[PDB]
RNA sequence: AAGCGUGCGUAGGCGGCUUAUUAAGUCGGAUGUGAAAUCCCCGAGCUUAACUUGGGAAUUGCAUUCGAUACUGGUGAGCUAGAGUAUGGGAGAGGAUGGUAGAAUUCCAGGUGUAGCGGUGAAAUGCGUAGAGAUCUGGAGGAAUACCGAUGGCGAAGGCAGCCAUCUGGCCUAAUACUGACGCUGAGGUACGAAAGCAUGGGGAGCAAACAGGAUUAGAUACCCUGGUAGUCCAUGCCGUAAACGAUGUCUACUAGCCGUUGGGGCCGGCUUUAGUGGCGCAGCUAACGCGAUAAGUAGACCGCCUGGGGAGUACGGUCGCAAGACUAAAACUCAAAUGAAUUGACGG
C-alpha cells in the first residue's frame, strides 16, 4: 500500500505516449506525466501474487521474462534466487510456439556445458576449444535461464507487456496464463492479471520481482 | 438533417456498445423512453433515467456487458421514415427464432413481438434487437 | 461499370419536442362478396396408378359496419436543442471598377568601343565592319507582379497574388435579445462555370500552334536551334467542355488517441474551447490497396448513376450554337473475355 508509494509505482510515462485503454487505471497527470493510482493497483498485485503462490504450491512453474535492458539484471537476480526459469536477454520469437525446435538447442547446451567442466575434456588443443566455448556462450546467454524448464511453463511474469509483445502473443496463443506490470504506455490487451505500475524504475521493478519471488517461496 | 430519431437513439446505443461505454445519453422523447423501458424489461439494458434540465429532457441508458462482449449484439431499425412496416397480427416477425425481440407499436402501447402475438394485434415494427 | 462541373430552387419525398382532439393511414372483430373447376388436406371408387369424385382448407382481395389510438397524417395550442434575425469585434490573393509603383525584356536615338555575337551534345541557319555583341544616357511600349510565400488564406465550384481608393458578397467570433420548425433534399428548370475556340472593335512587349529555314536521322511532316503568324492582353458577347479530381453528391447524429498549423474565445510561454486545414493511428470497414471525427465506420433523408468488352458517348431524330460543336441517345454485328488489387520472377536507355 505504502511500500509501493515510496517505490515510484505512481510516476509513469509522459502524457503523450499513454495508451487510451489504461484511462481507468490512471488518476491524474501532474507535470506532464501520468501518475498511476496505486490504491486499486495494490489490490490486483496481491491477487497476482496469490495466483503465483497457489500455482507454485500445486507443483507448477512460472517463467520470469524481462529483457528491457534495465531490469534484465534484477530479473535474473530475483529469479535464480527463487528456483524458476528466466528470460534475460531476448524474447527469442517462437520459444513457446516452436518449443520443440528450441528443445534441440536446450539439449545442445545440456551437452555443451557438460562437455566443459563435467566430463573432463582433455587431450585437445587450447585454441580449438575456443570456438566451442563461443558456441556455448552464445547459446547460454540466450537460453541458460530455460535449461531447467523441460516443459511449457504454467505462468509468465513480464516487466514490460509493451516491450515483450512477442512473448505475450505466444502465451495468448498457447493458452498460458500471463501476468504483467503494465505502465501508462502499454496495452492491457492479453494480460490475465494486469498490474498497473512503473515498468522502468529500479526500486519498483526490484520490488515487483522480489515480491513475486517471496510469493514463489510459499512452498 | 435529423429526421429519424428512433434510429438515432438505436445508433447511439449500438455505437456506445461498440466502444465499451458504460452509459449513453441522448435527448429524451416520449417514444424513446417507451422503447428504453421495453429494452430494460427484456433485460437488454441495465437502467433508464430521464432528467429534465429546464425544458429539454435528457435520457440516460446504462449498458450491460456479459463476459466482455455487449448484451445487445444486433440492433436494427426496421420502419424507416422513408418506408414504414405495419405488420398484422399473423405476419409479426420473429428475431433469431425468438431469441431476439422485435419492438412493436400497437394501439395498446409499445411491446415486444410475442406480447403482441399473445394479445392478438400488431402495428408498426420499430426495431429488431438481439 | 457507376456521384451530375458547381450551386440555387419548382413539383415531390422526408422532417424537432410537449399536449388536446380526430380517426385518414395502421390494427382487431363482425357481415357481404371473392362462380365451379384447378392447387392443397383428409377420404371415396376404379385390381393399382394415372384418372374420377365427397367435404374442407385456401382465394392472402374488395366493400360495409363496429371498436382500439402506440405510431404516421390532419387540426388546435404550446416549447426552444434545428433554422434564422439584431447589436460589438476579427481574418482574408472573395468579387467589380479606377488609379498608381518598381524590376526586367523588346525596340528606338545618341556616346564609348572593336570583331565577333548567338546557339548546341557537336554544329549550322541567324545577327555583325552600313559597326554587332558589351557598356552608358534618354525615350517608347506592352504584359506580368521577385522577395514575403506558407500540406498558408479566401471562394459554391471554375478560380483568386505588387500597392491604393471606391462599390460590394460571404465567413469567423462574444454576449444579450428576438422569431418560433420558418427545415433537409430536390426530377424538371435556371445561374455560374479552366484552357482552347468563335464574333465585333482595339492593342500587341515577351512567348508562340501553323509555317520557314538549320540540324539530326535510313527517313524526321518530330524532339534540338534560328525566326515566326494566329493566339495569349482589353472592351463587349457566344461557347458550356476538362484527369471541371478527394477520380469520394448534399444534409444530420454518434464512435480510442497522439502530433502539427490558420482565424477567434476563455483561463493560468502553457491549458482548454471553437471554426478550418494537414500527418499518424485503435476499433470498425475493405477484394486488396487503403480509409479511419475532413470515414471509405455506425445509422438516417432526398437525389444522381451502374448492370460484360467492343461497336459507341457513335448513327438517326431532336434541342441548342455564328461555327467548332455540345447535349439527349440506339441497333445490327462481334468476342469469351475485358477489368481491379496484390504476388513471385524477368527486364528498364
Ligand atoms: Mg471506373
Ligand atoms: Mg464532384
Ligand atoms: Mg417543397
Ligand atoms: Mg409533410
Ligand atoms: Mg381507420
Ligand atoms: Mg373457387
Ligand atoms: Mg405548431
Ligand atoms: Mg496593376
Ligand atoms: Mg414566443
Ligand atoms: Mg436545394
Ligand atoms: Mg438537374
Ligand atoms: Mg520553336
Ligand atoms: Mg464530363
Ligand atoms: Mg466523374
Ligand atoms: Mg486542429
Ligand atoms: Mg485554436
Ligand atoms: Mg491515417
Ligand atoms: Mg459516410
Ligand atoms: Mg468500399
Ligand atoms: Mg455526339
Amino acid at each position: 500500500m505504502r511500500d509501493l508509494l515510496q517505490a515510484g509505482a505512481h510516476f509513469g510515462h509522459q502524457t503523450r505516449f499513454w495508451n487510451p485503454k489504461m484511462r481507468q487505471y490512471i488518476f491524474g497527470a501532474r507535470n506532464k506525466i501520468h501518475i498511476i493510482n496505486l490504491e486499486h493497483t495494490v489490490p490486483a498485485l496481491n491477487d497476482a501474487l496469490n495466483f503465483a503462490n497457489q500455482l507454485a504450491s500445486k507443483k507448477n512453474k512460472v517463467l520470469f521474462v524481462g529483457t528491457k535492458r534495465a531490469a534484465s539484471n534484477i530479473i535474473r537476480e530475483q529469479a535464480q534466487r527463487a528456483g524458476q526459469p528466466y528470460v534475460d536477454h531476448r524474447w527469442l520469437g517462437g520459444m513457446l510456439t516452436n518449443w520443440k525446435t528450441l528443445r534441440q538447442s536446450i539439449n545442445r547446451l545440456k551437452d555443451l556445458q557438460t562437455q566443459s567442466q563435467d566430463g573432463t575434456f582433455a587431450k585437445l588443443t587450447k585454441r580449438e576449444a575456443l570456438e566451442r566455448t563461443r558456441e556455448m556462450e552464445k547459446l547460454e546467454r540466450s537460453l541458460g535461464g530455460v535449461k531447467n524448464m523441460g516443459g511449457l511453463p504454467d505462468a509468465l511474469f513480464v516487466i514490460d507487456v509493451d516491450h515483450e509483445a512477442i512473448a505475450i502473443k505466444e502465451a495468448k496463443n498457447l493458452g498460458i496464463p500471463v501476468i504483467g506490470i503494465v505502465d501508462t504506455n502499454s496495452n492491457p490487451d492479453n494480460v490475465d492479471y494486469v498490474i498497473p505500475g512503473n515498468d522502468d524504475a529500479i526500486r519498483a521493478v526490484t520490488l515487483y520481482a522480489s515480491a513475486m519471488a517471496d510469493a514463489i517461496l510459499a512452498g | 438533417s435529423m429526421q429519424d430519431t428512433v434510429a438515432d437513439m438505436l445508433t447511439r446505443v449500438r455505437n456506445a456498445q461498440m466502444a465499451k461505454k458504460q452509459t449513453v445519453s441522448m435527448p429524451s422523447s416520449k417514444l424513446k423512453v417507451a422503447i428504453a423501458n421495453v429494452l430494460q424489461q427484456e433485460g437488454y439494458i441495465s437502467n433508464v433515467e430521464v432528467a429534465q434540465e429546464e425544458t429539454k429532457s435528457t435520457l440516460t441508458i446504462t449498458l450491460k456487458y456479459f463476459e466482455g462482449k455487449p448484451v445487445i449484439e444486433m440492433v436494427k431499425r426496421v420502419s424507416r421514415p422513408g418506408l414504414r412496416q405495419y405488420r398484422g397480427k399473423d405476419k409479426l416477425p420473429s428475431v433469431k427464432q425468438g431469441l431476439g425481440i422485435a419492438i412493436v407499436s400497437t394501439s395498446k402501447g409499445i411491446m415486444t413481438d410475442r406480447a403482441a402475438r399473445a394479445a392478438g394485434i400488431g402495428g408498426e415494427v420499430i426495431a429488431f434487437v438481439s
